[PDB]
């Protein structure tokens, strides 16, 4: 799913620099923080009525890093993300049931993320180059909705 | 309307950016042309190369209707009731554009006030951006 | 506040339906149960059975309140405000879910206003559950 | 299969009886109306200010049964909608700059203009038939803006 050839260098130079365990949560953090109904999906995690208190959260943070493991498992698998996530489809689509948009939205948090580190060396063609892996890996983990 | 809460956080955003602002806001459009190009269509004449002063000149129209928009978050569908009218109408702006948009406004945030971009924030600015967007496509209503 | 061209519309296509109302509803949400299942996650012991009183009588409750929002069709804001906060807090359902019912809804009043649901008018529905979401979810704001 | 045994009867059976030149112009029609912002890209069309302006011309209905075309060809090919839409998807994405939320949204007003004939004979179950189809095409269509 589609990235040039300067556009997969920026992508796969800058997963390079990411901490592989701060990442993953800080991502599924502000996403429980900043679109509260996805708490909705998390309750077994413990009182997340403050960002403090998502943020800090154990288990946000160990599941938070299993997330971003499956995104690194897409910038390995980008020719068929189809497939990659076809389990982990009927996970959140036939038992989670978790609306398909969320997987776009919690996308964006981790480009958020990932501005939000990177500062500047997060260029506006670099945002665009994730825009295009958060595209793909959405529409590949609601396979089995569509 | 946001909690009394969003409103300082937001406030005390716009504060930080201050002077960015207009440099903020075209950034954050050149951000939105690139990372969905289907949106460039909505500036024919406008030549959207990086540097492009039409962009600048422009990114600097939204920032301050932003501003005005923080003005008046007690009222919001007064205050932008004209941009909403020219969106909305007159230029027939397809809507999933203004979360786009938005979004893109916060990666422009997140990259630029690095310790200053908290999930609060990030959640206060995300909720005020949304009211901006509910408003600016309330003629489509 | 849609013209008061799609209110005269609305309420013209409301008191169509008059007394199916209730019927309507539910039909509506077996619609939705179906189309999209994930709607089901926050009916768990209701656990919609094909003619289920649970939904039957509740189909109801969601009819009576559309009719509350004709009623108050401009001031949807204060009429409304009520479900807001149960739908946006306690339940915490899905904005995107908003959007599945009004097209189920449409759905319905298609199959049962033949004639009656023209493009003009499915115009004004749309427009009119669209406000009507909007509402519902402004307890995300 | 994409969809059930029974649920392909539905399908297959109800597109049989479409009036292939009505509900294509109808649907097109109506998401022009309804959604006005898609105007944007048929202002070669004419004036579109009125629904009877709209729904009558005879554009919207030349190109209306093209469209009708294009899902009859995924219903005849439930299996490869991604290849099957290919060149048409990025004929969408890089000519003609079409959302693809947009493809969605026509998918239902299809629906709505199918609910609308067929009346009661539309049943929950045949619509949940249909919102397949559509959430196949209208993501096969779509492929292409990755
Ligand atoms: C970008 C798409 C997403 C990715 C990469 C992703 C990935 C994953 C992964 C890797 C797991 C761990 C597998 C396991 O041990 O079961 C998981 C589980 C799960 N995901 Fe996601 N997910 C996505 C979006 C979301 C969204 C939007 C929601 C809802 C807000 C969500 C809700 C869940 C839940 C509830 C679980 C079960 C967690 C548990 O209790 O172990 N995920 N997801
Ligand atoms: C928070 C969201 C937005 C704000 C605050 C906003 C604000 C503005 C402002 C201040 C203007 C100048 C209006 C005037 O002349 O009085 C403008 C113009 C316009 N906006 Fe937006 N806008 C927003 C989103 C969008 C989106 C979603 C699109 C594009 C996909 C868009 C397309 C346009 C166009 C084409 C014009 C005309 C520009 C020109 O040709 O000079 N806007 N906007
Ligand atoms: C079309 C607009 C809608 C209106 C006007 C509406 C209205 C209502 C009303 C009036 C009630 C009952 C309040 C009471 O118990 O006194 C209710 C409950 C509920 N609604 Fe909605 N609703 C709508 C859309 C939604 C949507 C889209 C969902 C998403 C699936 C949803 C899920 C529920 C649930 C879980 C309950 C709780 C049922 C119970 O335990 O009684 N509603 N709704
Ligand atoms: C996903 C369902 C859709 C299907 C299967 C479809 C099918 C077609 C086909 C086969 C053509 C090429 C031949 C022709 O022009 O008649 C076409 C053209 C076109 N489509 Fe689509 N389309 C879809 C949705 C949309 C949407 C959502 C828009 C509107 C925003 C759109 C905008 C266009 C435009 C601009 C043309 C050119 C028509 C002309 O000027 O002749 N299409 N479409």
């Amino acid at each position: 799913v589609h990235l040039t050839p300067e556009e997969k260098s920026a992508v796969t130079a800058l997963w390079g620099k990411v901490n592989v365990d701060e990442v993953g949560g800080e991502a599924l953090g502000r996403l429980l923080v900043v679109y509260p109904w996805t708490q909705r999906f998390f309750e077994s995690f413990g009182d997340l009525s403050t960002p403090d208190a998502v943020m800090g959260n154990p288990k946000v943070k160990a599941h938070g890093k299993k997330v971003l493991g499956a995104f690194s498992d897409g910038l390995a698998h980008l020719d068929n993300l189809k497939g990659t996530f076809a389990t982990l489809s009927e996970l959140h689509c036939d038992k989670l049931h978790v609306d398909p948009e969320n997987f776009r939205l919690l996308g964006n948090v981790l480009v958020c993320v990932l501005a939000h580190h990177f500062g500047k060396e997060f260029t506006p063609p670099v945002q665009a180059a994730y825009q295009k892996v958060v595209a793909g890996v959405a529409n590949a983990l609601a396979h089995k909705y569509h | 309307v946001l909690s009394p809460a969003d409103k300082t956080n937001v406030k005390a955003a716009w504060g930080k950016v201050g002077a960015h602002a207009g440099e903020y806001g075209a950034e954050a459009l050149e951000r939105m042309f690139l990372s969905f190009p289907t949106t460039k269509t909505y500036f024919p004449h406008f030549d959207l190369s990086h540097g492009s002063a039409q962009v600048k000149g422009h990114g600097k129209k939204v920032a301050d209707a932003l501003t005005n928009a923080v003005a008046h978050v007690d009222d919001m569908p007064n205050a932008l009731s004209a941009l909403s009218d020219l969106h909305a109408h007159k230029l027939r702006v397809d809507p999933v554009n203004f979360k786009l948009l938005s979004h893109c406004l916060l990666v422009t945030l997140a990259a630029h006030l690095p310790a200053e971009f908290t999930p609060a924030v990030h959640a206060s600015l995300d909720k005020f951006l949304a009211s901006v967007s509910t408003v600016l496509t309330s003629k489509y209503r």
